[PDB]
RNA sequence: UUGGCACCUCGAUGUCGGCUCAUCGCAUCCUGGGGCUGUAGUCGGUCCCAAGGGUUGGGCUGUUCGCCCAUUAAAGCGGUACGCGAGCUGGGUUCAGAACGUCGUGAGACAGUUCGGUCCCUAUCCGUCGUGGGCGUAGGAAAUUUGAGAGGAGCUGUCCUUAGUACGAGAGGACCGGGAUGGACAUACCUCUGGUGUACCAGUUGUCGUGCCAACGGCAUAGCUGGGUAGCUAUGUGUGGACGGGAUAAGUGCUGAAAGCAUCUAAGCAUGAAGCCCCCCUCAAGAUGAGAUUUCCCAACUUCGGUUAUAAGAUCCCUCAAAGAUGAUGAGGUUAAUAGGUUCGAGGUGGAAGCAUGGUGACAUGUGGAGCUGACGAAUACUAAUCGAUCGAAGACUUAAU
């Protein structure tokens, strides 16, 4: 695996909170290598997603923030609830991917080569 | 630890001859015709 | 097949006839040591202390007193100089390796049936 | 007087008669193919082509070495076999006992042979004066400034220069090594595995080049 | 594993309860010794009385070191405790009332009054 | 070595010991071959040939040296700016402080002691260790190669047998060769024993937070503690220096005369060493002499090639690791298992959660070797290697066979 420049601590933190704004946002913008390394995270909450067994949801609660999305309507429920209500439906048939990652061309203040990396 | 003596404008320009930037890796885009980086989303349209 | 090969080729050279055992049980262990006259039997009694991966290379590790000088042997259990092997009694540990019991003697070194 | 190309697959131990741990180095070969006979007034030296393994045909467009090229289609197709992966020679064999296109066998090798296993090592990639040169370095305290660099490269003023040979930091890996008398333990001739008492040069999934011990 | 300046336990009544080593006989440059190498060491620690006393230089043959020995089965015997014999220059003790257990690789050495002489063959 | 001379260096050539790394001579310390002896063999002494390899760990001093304690087959002598400080130390010595003894009325002094006392430098060139690109090898390519050369190894102990034999009043005691095991050293590798394993498992303290109990997260060296997969590793596992040729050294001869004898010599022809050459391991056609084998590609405009673009082949680009600083090498790019995910498994950890039972409680038991599980094995196109683009031959003269 990658270790993207940093250390555990400052690494672990950043792979579960970009994990959780992929989830809030389902397509996002970042560097190769950390796209490359949210990929397996977000697919493996995913997973624990598709079952919805309570060993499963406080598992995956270990990875997730803990953050509030306002639906249309003013609706709100969080990313817990979002991967287990709104992303377990969409993914039950099919069995891998989950992701997909779109090459862009080098940013301005680095050559870092951008990506999107989206819910597919 | 300090150079001996000068490197003449001979010497500097040999060891510069492999210094150079290569062409970027650009192929036509197929949806609107214009230059992209290949395995890169074309900037101007927005295609694969 | 370019996976299985490994245990194809070791299978023929791997026993049934051993018990299923786990760290913590104090077991007698019967092994055939060939002398200079012949292959007189002897019999070896230790606490498990451990044992590791499959295949032919499990290891496992047995522990005894003999003069009050801790002494322990580690077997591959294939190697056929093993004729016998009794569990004498169960343990209730809470590890999968012992090694915590090289610094006890006596009563301190205790084990529950079961 | 005998070889074989395989891969080395990882390593295991065998209990021998007399129960003794063996350890062993499983090497897989299979549809080893010769491809030529070379010839002493043909080509100057009498020795045999051996391919091992097996390339997919060639196909258009192909952007890796997975499928054979036309160059090699060709030269073995003038031995009716498949493309193969690995190609070797061998000169200690007797060139009469074989011909162009048998299949050398793991069956080839008895138990109890002495045989010579030629490899490649494990790349370490750019290694240290003492990792590749084993030299002892130096003390670690009481105010030392040279913990792992090499010593003196030289002399003074009488050669001027540092010699050629003078173990310096580089790239270690990468060197063929032969290991002199081994043996095979077993041969087994449905999964095509030889066995070779010890331990052989490599990564795992490389290529071992098995041959009669020339001692 | 064996080396000089390494402290062990005498196994014997020869009268030293505890020596240390100098050199580790068998070769120039030899380092280390297991079970069934003979040293030179210099008692520490004698007992009131017996017939080796303090301070004297004696060859001797190790016994149970705990570092261990592996047996060409692929079995390994290791100890708690590193443990030593003295000898006569004739591969025998000097005591006759060996203490602690003895490893079976002492038979090998001829060391056979030491295997006779001893709680435990292992 | 102690000196003599004052020839280069005072617009600076760091000086002694130790550490790291060596390299070369041989007037050889061990090992190999011999002549001998006031050599019965083991013993020793002497001289000759021999430099291939090897030629310890400590106590004491800043010490080189030397002495001492244990070993070894031996613990060799020297050169290399008394090798090596833009590689290291800085104990001694040689700045300023201080102090004792001595000399001086005194300031101070002593190569008399003593305690303390700042070791700077980002490597341009040659050199050296690795690693790329260009071009040449009379076409363009893919693979296999011979070996001109070059490098690496090169050490040796003990035991048993012959044999208690030869030889010995005895005491003692092989030569040869033929077996077996070591030491040191070099290599390759992780199956075993171990180490490490900061995205594996588990227990636990303080504190903050997800309202709350229960569950969990952040911080405290990874908070700590017990384990530990892959990888990487030694102290761990195998292997190696085994034979055997050819020419020799001191030496030993054979036939043999000058010199009808002799005599190793002059013709010739023998034997003889860890030494030389080969043998064994590795690199090697930039070996500009550029070598060899097999295969693949083969047209059609010229207005005359100083020709397109294309073959065969690669690369760009992208998924990767058995490879890696980068570039190279190697496994793959949909006609696809290259990597991720999913499913199953190995190995590791050790009895998840929620329930029900029992306890006042701290907890325990069954579910259920359960739950979790980074690199390890397999299957599966679910996701990404979609699209595309660049480079790449048409084969010279001369003479002889044809
Ligand atoms: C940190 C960067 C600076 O470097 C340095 O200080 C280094 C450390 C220095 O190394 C050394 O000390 N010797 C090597 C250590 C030798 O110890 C033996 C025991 C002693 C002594 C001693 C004797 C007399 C006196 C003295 O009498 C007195 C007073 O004051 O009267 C003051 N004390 C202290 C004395 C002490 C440089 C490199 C030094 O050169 C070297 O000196 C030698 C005299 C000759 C050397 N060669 C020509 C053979 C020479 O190579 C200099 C002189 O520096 C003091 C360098 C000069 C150019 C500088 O001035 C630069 C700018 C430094 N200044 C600074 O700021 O940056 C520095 C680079
Ligand atoms: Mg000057």
């Amino acid at each position: 695996y990658r270790k993207l420049g940093r250390t555990s601590d400052q690494r672990k933190a950043m792979l579960r909170d970009l994990a959780t704004s992929l989830i809030i946002s389902e397509r996002i913008e970042t560097t190769e290598a950390r796209a490359k390394e949210v990929r397996s995270v977000v697919e493996k909450l995913i997973t624990l997603g598709k079952k919805g067994d309570l060993a499963s949801r406080r598992n995956a609660a270990k990875t997730l923030r803990n953050v509030e999305i306002l639906n249309e309507d003013e609706t709100t429920q969080t990313a817990l609830q979002k991967l287990f209500g709104e992303i377990a439906e969409r993914y039950t048939e099919r069995q891998g991917g989950y992701t997909r990652i779109l090459k862009q061309g080098p940013r301005r203040g680095d050559g870092a080569e951008s990506v999107i990396i989206e819910l597919v | 630890a300090v150079p001996k003596r000068r490197t003449s404008k001979t010497r500097k320009n040999k060891r510069r001859t492999h210094f150079k930037i290569s062409v970027p890796g650009m192929t036509e885009c197929p949806n609107c015709g214009e230059y992209k980086l290949s395995h890169r989303v074309c900037k101007n349209c927005g295609s694969y | 097949t370019n996976h299985k090969l490994i245990e194809a080729v070791t299978k023929s050279q791997l026993r049934t006839d051993l018990p299923s055992f786990r760290p913590g049980d104090t077991l007698r262990v019967h092994v055939r040591i060939i002398e200079g006259t012949r292959e007189r039997i002897q019999v070896f009694e230790g606490v498990v202390i451990k044992r590791r991966g499959g295949g032919v290379s499990e290891t496992f590790t047995v522990r005894k007193i003999s003069s009050g000088v801790g002494v322990e042997r580690t077997f591959p259990l294939h190697t056929p100089k093993i004729e016998k092997i009794e569990v004498k009694r169960r343990g209730k540990v809470r590890r999968a390796k012992l090694y915590y019991l090289r610094s006890l003697r006596g009563k301190a070194a205790r084990i529950q049936e079961i | 007087t005998k070889g074989i190309l395989g891969r080395k697959i990882g390593m295991t131990q065998v209990f021998g008669e007399n129960g003794e741990l063996i350890p062993v180095t499983v090497v897989e070969a299979k549809e080893n193919v010769v491809l030529q006979k070379k010839t002493v007034e043909v080509d100057g030296y009498n020795a045999i082509q051996v391919g091992f393994e097996d390339k997919k045909a060639y196909k258009k467009d192909a952007k890796s070495n997975k499928y054979a090229n036309k160059p090699a289609e060709g030269h073995a197709k003038k031995a009716d076999a498949a493309p193969k992966r690995f190609i070797r020679e061998f000169r200690n064999v007797d060139v009469d006992a074989y011909e162009v296109g048998q299949e050398v066998s793991v069956d080839t090798f008895v138990a109890g042979d002495v045989i010579d296993v030629t490899g490649v090592s494990k790349g370490k990639g750019f290694q240290g004066a003492i990792k590749r040169h084993g030299q002892s370095r130096g003390p670690m305290s009481h105010g030392s400034h040279f913990h792992r660099a090499p010593g003196s490269v030289g002399m003074a003023s009488d050669a001027s220069r540092v010699f050629k040979g003078q173990k310096m930091p580089g790239r270690m890996g990468g060197n063929t090594v032969t290991v002199q008398n081994l043996e095979v333990v077993q041969v087994d001739t449905e999964n095509k595995v030889i066995l070779v008492k010890g331990n052989v040069p490599g990564p795992k999934k490389g290529l071992v080049e098995i041959r009669t011990s020339i001692k | 594993m064996i080396q000089q300046e390494t402290r062990l336990k005498v196994a014997d009544n020869s009268g030293a309860r505890e020596v240390l080593t100098i050199k580790v006989l068998g070769g120039s440059g030899r380092k280390t010794a297991n079970i069934g190498d003979v040293i030179v060491c210099t008692v520490k620690n004698a007992t009131p009385g017996g017939v080796v006393k303090k301070g004297d230089v004696v060859k001797a043959v190790i016994v149970r070191t705990k570092s261990g020995v592996r047996r060409n089965d692929g079995s390994y015997i290791k100890f708690d405790e590193n443990a030593c014999v003295i000898i006569r220059d004739d591969k025998g003790p000097r005591g006759t009332r060996i203490f602690g257990p003895v490893a079976r690789e002492l038979r090998e050495g001829n060391f056979m009054k030491i295997v006779s002489l001893a709680p435990e063959v292992l």
